């Protein structure tokens, strides 16, 4: 919390002084717990006491998080300890245990162990096969059980399969335990929060720019990018709940659709702007008249509208107040209509 | 239409919709015939017995008041009436359906449609108008305009 | 009367200046014809 | 007497240099009225009512395909995948004409509401509500599996 | 008392509906403001010469 | 046993007075002639337009008092209903 307020940048890179606070750990313990794909019977005990976990589950975490990292040959101790620390955050704030967190980042646990009867994969996906064919371009009998597990509708499942596989190879996919993670990942991040699926898709896609595709990077990405997406949803949902701003109002304020429909309200609004201010040549004496009549058409002020038209004179440079008056004077002839 | 609308507490386009509505059901009624029946009585000496003689005005004014009660109950706008005054309208029957239970529950389901949509309702009237019209007269009408 | 005054001033003053005076009708049927006398007042003041 | 009319020439050229822009904007916005293809209206319904494109178009086609035509659009054979259990997946934007003024222009919206409401309430595919309809009204009894 | 509170909510909805569908509501004064304030400046520029 | 609770009662939606639609622009006639000159025509037309403005103000006053009377009458009716349901409350209060 003292690092969020004192960051000039965006959402923070996982600095190794923040792993030491959540994951209970000293800067002298941080200089010894160097990692491999199995750690030891010593460092695993240290991290399993630092977490509230056992040794086997944390060996699962270290076997998994190295695979979804920068390089497979284990560099970047910082990254693996960051994955463990922001496991600890999500398990402190929610009920995300070891197996759903792994299934978010890496393969769903398919090994039947010394638990009650079965693994996490058969616990969630009731009866499927790792390395089976899945024609989810059309449908199947698996499509009931995947919606049992993840809670998705039909077209949201189709869109969630458009990402994490591309729009070329949706038909013939041999899903191993790592491809079921691509589906569990993009559909359990909303439900562990208070968000539905299209709402989380919309809040991911607004926090973007006009070119890239952030949903592909969230789906097919590393562990730091998939935890960065969770930080983005955390920040955006907290900011919107701070100000009672619904997704309906945010949609009404931020869309780009602009459905072509001539409402009678616009006709009665723009009949004032031409029937009071007659046909002219667009002098600059016409300009305060145009701002005054647009301001009094709504319940606004003249200088606020003179600010907003100059505001819109820069974004969407096709708009010009001269072009707006010319478009008013094109219609509203001797015989105007809808 | 303006003076009949201001005689009640109504709007001018609502009365212009309702008289054209009643121009089809009970085809004896005509706005020209209504004005001629007004001008027959109310002579140099008008009285109440002249209305007691000329009973078609006593039919037509109560007939107007029935559709005024229906328009106040269903809370019709002017474009709500203009959508049902389309030449086929709801396509169950022709233009201007008669005031039965069928119309009076069609308007109820119509108000439910206005409640469900959560958008601007003139958008709904335009969409519903393209669902009623044919997109062949509309395209040539746009080309003419 | 306003159209009389326009057609009488178009005798003396030439028609290159009395163009945009009485092009539009000030009446508005969608409202009750409110502010229709202001259009006539402005278009007589400009004529004068 | 020449220099005062020079200003009138400048004013008439100032009017002409904007009326030419009026001609260009007219001839641009009038040579673009081609794209009326009758499938955009149900897209406007899915915009107005908080629906989605795929379910609200596949329900319309799979309900009314017995009554009206539904001629689809060319160069879209592989684009519109149809199957029995979940019909008309609509891999791209749906483009179809459907031969209007043969349905009921407002009761069809009332059908589509209850169909999509059962689709969203029981959380089924849109391709099997019509199999429920076949089991109820036509009694196949082989669809229960 | 619950039915009384729901009836009062219905009365508030009825008052807001007849404030919205009123003729001299906000859609009339927006029109009169946008016309009268635009014609008043033109009358001022006709009068000041 | 399990417990039952209704979730999220739906609030009502907003309406507006959409009785305003398209305007049909009325055309203007053509005055033929008059043998009077311009100052007398202005001296008569100015008084005529002043009469029009006066009756426009009177029409606006009457037309807002009509709507205020409608609102007042509706409020009286619904308060008359509320003051009967309150009597029903006071009827149960003596049975207690």
């Amino acid at each position: 919390e003292i690092a969020v307020l004192l960051t000039e940048e965006s959402d923070f890179s996982p600095t190794p002084a923040l792993v030491q606070e959540q994951l209970g750990l000293n800067p002298a313990s941080y200089a010894l717990i160097d990692i491999k794909s199995p750690l030891d019977e010593s460092y695993a005990k240290r991290l399993a006491h630092a977490t509230q976990l056992s040794v086997e589950q944390l060996q699962w975490l270290n076997k998994n998080a190295i695979e979804n990292s920068s390089n497979k040959n284990d560099p970047a101790k910082l990254e693996i300890l960051a994955v463990i620390s922001e496991y600890r955050r999500l398990h402190q704030r929610y009920g995300l245990s070891v197996d759903p967190f792994i299934a978010i980042i890496n393969a769903v646990n398919t090994t039947h162990t010394n638990e009650n009867k079965t693994s996490f994969f058969q616990q969630i996906f009731s009866t499927l096969d790792v390395d089976a064919g899945f024609n989810f371009l059309d449908q199947g009998s698996w499509e009931v059980i995947i919606r049992k597990a993840l809670g998705i509708t039909a077209e949201e499942l189709l869109r969630i399969a458009k990402y994490c596989f591309g729009k070329s190879s949706i038909s013939n996919v041999k899903m191993n335990s790592k491809k079921f993670s691509q589906l569990y990942r993009m559909a359990m991040i909303p439900r562990t929060l208070g968000v539905s699926f299209s709402q989380a898709e919309y809040l991911w896609q607004l926090y973007s720019h006009s070119d890239e595709n952030i949903m592909e990077k969230i789906a097919q990405g590393n562990a730091l990018t998939i935890i960065d997406a969770i930080i983005v949803l955390e920040n955006t949902l907290q900011w919107m709940s701070e100000q009672k701003l619904d997704i309906t109002t945010l949609q009404a304020m931020l869309t780009k659709q602009y459905s072509t429909t001539a409402t009678p309200e616009l006709f009665n609004f723009l009949s004032n702007i031409y029937q009071t201010l007659g046909k002219q040549v667009y002098s600059e004496s016409l300009k305060p008249n145009l701002y005054r009549s647009l301001a009094n058409g709504f319940h606004l002020k003249a200088n606020v509208v003179a600010g907003l038209v100059n505001w819109l004179a820069k974004n969407d440079s096709e708009f010009t107040l001269e072009r707006f008056w010319q478009n008013i004077s094109m219609t509203f002839a001797e015989e105007p209509s809808l | 239409y303006r003076s009949l609308a201001n005689g009640f507490h109504l709007k001018a386009n609502v009365v212009a919709g309702l008289v054209n509505w009643l121009a089809k059901n009970d085809s004896e009624f005509t706005l020209e015939r209504f004005w001629q029946n007004i001008s027959m009585t109310f002579a140099e000496e008008p009285s109440l017995h002249q209305l007691e003689v000329h009973q078609p005005l006593l039919i037509q004014c109560q007939k107007l008041s029935q559709y005024v009660l229906i328009a106040q109950w269903a809370e019709l706008s002017e474009q709500e009436i203009a959508l049902i005054l389309l030449p086929n309208g709801i396509d169950n029957r022709g233009s201007a359906p008669s005031p039965s239970i069928t119309l009076l529950k069609l308007l109820s389901e119509f108000k439910l449609c206005q409640q469900e949509a959560k958008v601007s309702q003139s958008e709904l009237f335009d969409i519903m108008q393209q669902l009623i019209t044919d997109t062949n007269e509309k395209q040539e009408k746009l080309r003419n305009s | 009367l306003c159209l009389m005054a326009k057609a009488v001033l178009e005798k003396e003053v030439d028609k290159a200046k009395t163009d945009g005076l009485f092009i539009r009708s000030g009446w508005n049927d969608l409202y009750q014809g409110l502010l229709a006398g202001e259009d006539l007042q402005l278009n007589l003041q400009k004529l004068e | 007497e020449v220099s005062n009319l020079e200003k009138s020439k400048i004013q008439l050229e100032g009017k002409k240099k904007e009326e030419e822009i009026k001609l260009e904007q007219a001839k641009d916005n009038i040579q673009s009225l081609i794209n009326n293809w009758d499938s955009e209206i149900i897209i406007r319904l899915a915009d107005a009512y908080h629906w989605d494109i795929n379910i609200a178009n596949s329900m319309f086609i799979l309900i009314f395909g017995e009554k009206i035509n539904f001629t689809f659009h060319y160069e879209n054979r592989n684009d519109y995948h149809y199957e029995e259990h979940y019909g008309y997946r609509f891999e791209q934007k749906p483009m179809y004409s459907f031969d209007k003024k043969l349905t009921n222009g407002f009761g069809s919206i009332l059908l589509l509401k209850n169909h999509i409401y059962i689709a969203e309430k029981l959380k089924i595919h849109p391709g099997t509500i019509i199999k429920i309809k076949n089991y109820i009204f036509d009694d196949k009894s082989n669809e229960l599996e | 008392q619950r039915n009384l509170a729901e009836l009062e909510q219905g009365h508030a909805d009825a008052l807001y509906q007849m404030q919205s569908t009123r003729f001299t509501g906000k859609e009339l004064y927006n029109w009169m403001a946008g016309r009268l304030s635009g014609l008043y400046f033109q009358l001022f520029d006709a009068t000041q010469p | 046993p399990l417990f039952a609770t209704p979730v999220d009662p739906k609030a009502l939606q907003r309406q507006h007075g959409a009785g305003n639609g398209i305007n049909s622009g009325e055309q203007m006639a053509t005055a033929q002639t008059s043998l009077y000159r311009f100052p007398l025509l202005i001296e008569r037309a100015k008084s005529a337009v002043s009469s029009v403005i006066q009756f426009g103000n009177s029409l606006q006053s009457v037309l807002e008092r009509q709507d205020n009377e409608a609102m007042t009458l509706l409020f009286q009716q619904q308060q008359q209903k509320v003051l009967q349901h309150t009597k029903d409350i006071q009827n149960n209060n003596i049975q207690v």
